[PDB]
């Protein structure tokens, strides 16, 4: 054959947002193999870091109002959406942010840690306008793939948490929108060769190097499907047995709760009390017997 | 359990194992008595021997095996009871008159 | 108790016909209790105490 | 399949006579001599333990090939807790 391998070449990052990633050598066709099946696995499972729980004190619920902030607070949970945050090695962060006097609390505000990454703080998050207006809220953070809704959380956990914790959609794709185009790659014994640029445009919080090595990660174990593949008696208590007064007024005065307690003791270990045939009649019936040894006991 | 019902276990214990080097001593050790008690209470109901008992079908079975294989005899003495050929002749000269030898061209 | 019948009874009701005994006819229902309390057994009609 | 993934190479870079006393299992040497210790059958034979078992005046040191064989058929252990053993039938030879 006559097949030829390709090559990562060139980032050619033309801002934080906006990028332009060719490649090259493409045969005839692979072109649109290669420059189709990364956008339809590119658009959807980038794991990115996103805003999930946004929660304020003195502030019930999302359709309250609080004083001192210009905006209503469903918007500025919808404000919170659009925020560009790059954490690397954990997957949950608590972030805490607080302004004071009139001034707009920008994505600026926040007392930062080590591996956050904000990209974009010249965010407008509120427009403060009292001079005793002090927001302060308490954002989780959270690190997925995919999309999850406020209602998919609910059902999904019984959990009950403390009210005031008002959930914001789980928008976790950190891709905007790409494009391709296929032309011709000059290599000179092969002149049907042909290159491919595929410039992808998003957020920030994503090299858009890594975002190709982890999508061809993504397709290439889907394929390794087809390069491949072409007692209960023991737990019983006591009162069952319809059992003698009598006895009954001794097994309680020898302090034995279940049956594999009894059986833990032996037929010795009943005769010194006052007030053997009748366990030597029933045990036989039902499959049990007298002097069994148990271990690993009890398995609660 | 009364006397009469182990020499009935005691011959239901021996003609399984003869081609094995077996003795009373393993006997013993398996019905728990000591190595005299078996040798009394054969008198009270065959009237025989015990001690030679078990030393008398190794010829009554050395009578069919060699009677029947290719066997030479000097195999039968290291196994059978024996350490040499000159003793495991001469107990059949006194049980049923006869040599080893000429006991199969007797057809 | 009135079941599969239809008169309701008293305890010297029942020993007009059977026997006038007043309080083991009383200590009959203490042990029908303690034959039949059984909270294992009756689990099925525990699903009907929580009614 | 191969060759979609080979472009991208670098991109990625009870039993019948288990119910049934030790006369009839085809065997003679495991029969007589266990009924003689008030255990009649496979029961108390599996709970039991065959340094007491065997050193009782019936059974030793040869017994365990025809105790842990079967044993083994019928997975059973030392000391063991049986299910469902003895029926309403008890008899004898």
């Amino acid at each position: 054959t006559e097949f030829l391998k390709p090559r990562l070449v060139d980032i050619e990052q033309v801002s934080s947002t906006h990028a332009k990633v060719t490649l090259e050598p493409l045969e005839r066709g692979f072109g649109h193999t290669l420059g189709n099946a990364l956008r339809r696995i590119l658009l959807s499972s980038m794991p990115g870091c996103a805003v999930t729980e946004v929660e304020i004190d003195g502030v019930l619920h999302e359709y309250s109002t609080k004083e001192g902030v210009q905006e209503d607070i469903l918007e500025i949970l919808l404000n919170l959406k659009g925020l560009a945050v790059r954490v690397q090695g954990k997957d949950e962060v608590i972030l805490t942010l607080n302004k004071s006097g009139i001034g707009p609390v920008t994505a600026a505000d926040i007392t930062h840690d080590g591996d956050v990454e904000i990209v974009k703080p010249q965010h407008v998050i509120c427009h403060l306008t009292d001079e005793n207006a002090s927001i302060s809220m308490r954002i989780k953070v959270q690190r997925g793939r995919g999309y999850v809704p406020a209602s998919t959380r609910i059902h999904s956990e019984e959990d009950e948490r403390p009210i005031g914790r008002l959930l914001v959609d789980a928008c976790y794709s950190p891709v905007e929108r790409i494009a391709y185009n296929v032309e011709a790659a000059r290599v000179e014994q092969r002149t049907d060769l042909d290159k491919l640029v595929i410039e992808m445009e998003t957020n920030g919080t994503i090299d858009p190097e890594e975002a190709i090595r982890r999508a061809a990660t993504i397709l290439a174990e889907q394929l390794e499907a087809f390069v491949d593949l072409r007692d209960p008696i023991l737990l019983r208590p006591v009162d069952d047995l319809e059992l003698t007064v009598r006895s009954a007024n001794c097994l309680k005065a020898e302090a034995i709760h279940y049956i594999g307690d009894l059986v833990q003791r032996t037929e010795v270990e009943l005769l010194k009390t006052p007030n053997l045939t009748e366990i030597k009649d029933v045990l036989a019936s039902r499959g049990l017997s007298l002097g069994m040894r148990l271990e690993n006991w009890p398995p609660a | 359990m009364s006397h009469q019902k182990i020499i009935q276990d005691l011959i239901a214990w021996i003609d399984e194992h003869i081609d094995q080097p077996l003795n009373i001593d393993v006997v013993a050790k398996k019905s728990g008595y000591s190595k005299w008690y078996l040798q009394r209470m054969f008198r009270t109901v065959t009237h025989q021997t015990l001690g030679d008992y078990i030393r008398q079908r190794r010829l009554l079975l050395a009578a069919v095996e060699l009677r029947t294989t290719e066997r030479p005899i000097f195999d039968i003495a290291m196994d059978l009871g024996y350490v040499s050929q000159q003793t495991f002749s001469r107990v059949f000269r006194r049980q049923f008159d006869r040599t080893p030898s000429d006991y199969r061209h007797r057809l | 108790f009135g079941i599969d019948m239809n008169t309701d009874y008293t305890l010297e009701e029942v020993g007009k016909q059977f026997d006038v005994t007043r309080e083991r006819i009383r200590q009959i229902e203490a042990k029908a209790l303690r034959k039949l309390r059984h909270p294992s057994r009756s689990e099925v009609l525990r699903s009907f105490l929580d009614d | 399949a191969t060759i979609l993934a080979e472009q991208l190479e670098a991109f990625v870079d009870f039993d019948p006579i288990l119910l049934r006393p030790v006369d009839d299992l085809e065997l003679v040497r495991s029969a007589n001599c266990l009924k003689a210790e008030a255990i009649h059958y496979i029961g108390d034979l599996v709970q039991r333990t065959e340094v007491e078992l065997l050193k009782t005046p019936n059974l030793g040191k040869k017994s365990l090939t025809e105790i842990k064989d079967v044993l083994a058929s019928r997975g059973l252990s030392l000391g063991m807790r049986l299910e469902n053993w003895p029926p309403a039938s008890i008899a004898d030879e």
